[PDB]
């Protein structure tokens, strides 16, 4: 057990380095854009509900 | 009681969800930040009313 | 046994407050509880936290 | 287009404080507290948007 | 005797936190209301008996 | 018994030898702050919980 | 990069050191303390970091 989680520590550098490869910051700056708004839609909505409550 | 409880704890996840800004450090930035704008809608109409 | 009815009409009156003042309640914190499951989304903007994986 | 926005959001602080003018002269106290309320918004997004254009 | 109810302590305490797990508020929220009205339904039914009785 | 602890060890410095062959410095070095930065994450949690108790 | 952030951290520095000012202007004694006790640790953070910028 203080040899299989070395080996899995080094498996799991091997598979992040070669996802860190991939990433290309032009198209992540703008897909994290996206998912931020697409969580404010579902705040925007629970607001909404409030008021709605309140009225 | 089944109330109660789940009042409890909907409380308790809202205000953890809070707290984790506390814990950021942006309550001393929004005190200082309401120090200076809270009383310009105020004094916006007061000087308006002097106008009119 | 008018005057026993009397009490008995008033505690339903009560009843009926309360009943109101917890559905009351309830749609209050439905809306709490729909805000509070994406204010964590507000919360990871900080420069800090990288509990967003979205920042 | 990041100084396109500082003017349109300059131009709507104006707006804003123009129609407290008319609410106070027409309306009541409580719809130009409700514009006073925006334009304090529209400025406070006014200043930290220039305070990023000028870097 | 000093013993088995300890363990039934602990074997309590699995179960009561792998219930509390389950319970979801949205939807107690409104179990809770539901009941309330059913019963409030049942003291309706006993102050008709009551004034039926006067009357 | 005082045999097969030997060849045991012999075994594992074998396998622990071609395991530190694999380990990559560049690659490491990241890994290990990822996951550093993964605890502090549970641990900023921790305190968040705390916070809000007291409030 | 290492410089740049020492430079920021020295930046914020005198920044809270200002709000300490504003505060104890307007404020109480209290959000002058909170201002100087976050300086202290920013000030301590620069200094760290200085420290093996030299090197």
């Amino acid at each position: 057990m203080g040899l299989f989680d070395r080996i899995k520590r080094v498996v799991s550098s091997n598979l992040n380095d070669l996802v860190n490869k991939a990433e290309d910051p032009e198209k992540m700056l703008e897909q994290a854009i996206l998912e931020m708004q697409e969580d404010l839609v579902q705040l925007r909505q629970g607001v909404a509900q409030a008021i709605a409550a309140q009225k | 009681s089944a109330f109660e409880r789940m009042e409890e704890k909907v409380l308790m996840q809202e205000s953890r969800a809070q707290a984790l800004g506390e814990l950021a450090g942006a309550d001393l930035e929004t005190q200082f930040a309401q120090l200076e704008g809270g009383s310009d809608v105020d004094d916006e109409l007061a000087a308006l009313k002097a106008q009119m | 046994q008018s005057t026993q009815v009397e009490t008995l009409k008033r505690n339903l009156i009560q009843l009926e407050s309360k009943i109101s003042e917890a559905k009351t309640k309830k749609e209050m914190l439905k809306a709490r509880i729909t805000t509070a499951k994406a204010q964590e989304q507000l919360q990871g903007m900080v420069r800090g936290m990288n509990t967003s994986s979205a920042m | 287009r990041s100084e396109k926005q500082y003017n349109d959001a300059q131009n709507e602080i104006n707006k804003w404080q123009r129609n407290a003018q008319l609410a106070l002269q027409k309306g009541d106290e409580n719809l130009a507290r409700q514009a006073l309320e925006r334009k304090k918004t529209y400025t406070d997004t006014s200043a930290a948007l220039k305070a990023s254009l000028d870097t």
